[PDB]
């Protein structure tokens, strides 16, 4: 009744998306549903072993936007039989059978359904905002309109392009490239703080941030 | 010509402006 | 400097600035840049906008948000 | 607060101009100002400028990443910043 | 906040469906979301002109069940930007961009997405149950897993069976056959009432129900 | 209240037995009772029985449907029950 | 009777009772029915369970619900 | 043989137990 509805509200605001939604819109979307210190984590197994990516609050708007940059024109989450748990200060939601659904546009409109465990922690207050978001992807499917199979039906070169997936584990290149970049850039933010306070060159900022590290 | 002028690319092979994270 | 990723770092920056100039609509600046730097004109682009713009959007988001 | 896309776009524009100057590409630098019809005033920083300095320590940390350490020359302070 | 959540609750109870749900389960599902005199209407254009089918409350459980009899293993409704309107006694919900989504099972798992206008009237009380349900179908799409395209990839006879739709306007045969049968059987219920009260043969029951008709 | 599937299944079973009797198929009727292992007692109604009577006025109304009136012989009271 | 859909109605009922008997597992009753009624054994079935069962489920739902 | 005994089907053509509403 509380956490379940929040995801429905989240799905509902994503239906307002248009191509002109930008930095300010995605930041407003993220402030409505996430804490100022929210953490978001995505997990999957593309090649080699398991990959895990974790980003903080200021990187969370562009994560969601990257899904739309990737071709998605619609995004929603279906949570089948999620487990609630109330604590003194937060509420957990744990859904082993979570589905992330995206609809791509012209041409050859394709639908991507990503399955995984969605684990959430909400703040127990009025704006029941998300403190942690953890999505562990197990597998994904990609669906083709029957009309667009019949379109490229007797065209051997177009019809084997239709057997190639369009995402890798449900992540399109936009999203994957973004999360990987965020590994390097996001702890540079400490360097950037230094730069803003002491007038010091970035490489000296870095030099000085090795200082705290070996010290403790 | 000012100290931080760019290197030559003695690599003549066709350079690609690809994302430095994209997999090959 | 004497850091050993520097020449490649600066190779790449130049490569991405040129891609940025082309995708931003600065056709002549891009052509001029190449000849001002002694680079043979045979660079193939990514998709618009290139990496420099994408890298910058994340960097500046973090830079603005970085506190005192 | 949070920057808009245009604020970010224009800040990148300025710093690429600075980059072009400090890199010995003054011709490109002013061509660029005209192709994008820049009009406001510009004052710039010491070489190599904001973009060049930040890009280069970003590229260092990239190369000093655990998964790229070998097969990518990098500095040692970047390596240890990870650890 | 009120009507919107009711459809989410309706989607949520449909996730409890299994193959062993029966008369009692579907009747319990219908009593939770519909009035005892609820009316449900489905509209579409298959061939010839427009078809319209309307059923009362005791026929509504098997309508929803017929969707699952037809192959669906999952059913949910997505309402994009629905219009609310509060009155003294009821609440309307009007959604021009409604989507009815069903997932079929083995073999060749197919997803059916039916688009139309969903118009609902809810009772304004505690159990905000549905008084009228009106779904006017405009078009439907059918989606094929890319894996199951690649399965029958170089098999010309299986791959043109994959260009044939599996529903007609999103209605599978089970549902269509059910609604058509209900046209004839549902007003026979008046005959059946007669039969239960006066001991009279069914054809005499019918004879006697022509009596009211020409009388007024 | 509302009938269960098994209640409905068994009620249909009974009425098909009755149907088989009144239709001159006594052999089928008792074979059926055995193949389905019916044990409870049966008392039945006047011919043609519940199923036959209701099926036949259902089939009439079917044929008297506006969309089947022509090309399907039907009664007139069924026709007018619609109208 | 004298209603003119009756012979077809009764043709169809017999047809569906036979389908019902086969889909319900009454193999011999079905075979016996055919010969007890003078019907050549060449009937092709729908899918299980046939129409009689489907028709009955709707009919009995309505019959039980029909009030006094 | 009891009054409501079924008609003959003089129609020898292969009879189909199909749903009387399904379209052809």
């Amino acid at each position: 009744n509380q956490t379940d509805y929040r995801i429905f509200e989240l799905n509902k605001r994503l239906q307002n998306w248009t191509e002109e939604c930008d930095n300010l819109w995605w930041d407003a979307f993220t402030t409505e549903f996430f804490e100022d210190d929210a953490m978001l984590t995505i997990t999957f197994c593309l090649e080699d072993g398991p990959k895990r990516y974790t980003i903080g609050r200021t990187l969370i708007p562009r994560y969601f936007r990257s899904i739309f940059e990737g071709g998605a024109t619609e995004l929603y989450y279906v949570l089948k039989h999620p487990k609630e748990a109330f604590h003194s200060n937060f509420v957990s939601l744990d859904c082993d059978q979570g589905s992330m659904v995206t609809q791509h546009g012209k041409p050859m409109f394709t639908q991507v359904c990503v399955e995984g465990r969605l684990y959430l922690e909400f703040m127990f207050d009025d704006m029941m905002r998300i403190k942690t978001w953890h999505f562990s992807i197990r597998q994904h499917r990609e669906l083709i309109p029957r009309s667009i199979l019949a379109m490229h039906a007797q065209d051997p070169q177009m019809l084997d392009q239709l057997s190639k997936n369009i995402t890798r584990c449900g992540l399109s290149n936009s999203t994957l490239n973004y999360l990987r970049l965020c590994v390097i850039l996001e702890p540079m933010q400490e360097l950037m703080s230094r730069h803003k306070t002491y007038s010091l060159s970035p490489r000296d900022c870095l030099k000085t941030c090795l200082f705290q590290k070996w010290q403790r | 010509y000012t100290e931080f002028a760019p290197p030559p690319t003695p690599m003549v092979d066709h350079l690609v402006a690809s994302n430095p994270f994209e997999d090959d | 400097s004497a850091v050993p990723s520097d020449s490649q770092a600066r190779e790449k920056l130049a490569l991405y600035v040129y891609e940025y100039l082309l995708h931003v609509g600065a056709q002549k600046s891009a052509q001029t840049f190449l000849s001002e730097i002694r680079w043979e004109k045979n660079i193939t682009l990514g998709e618009p906008p290139g990496f420099l713009h994408s890298w910058w959007c994340v960097f500046w988001d973090l830079y603005c948000a970085a506190p005192e």
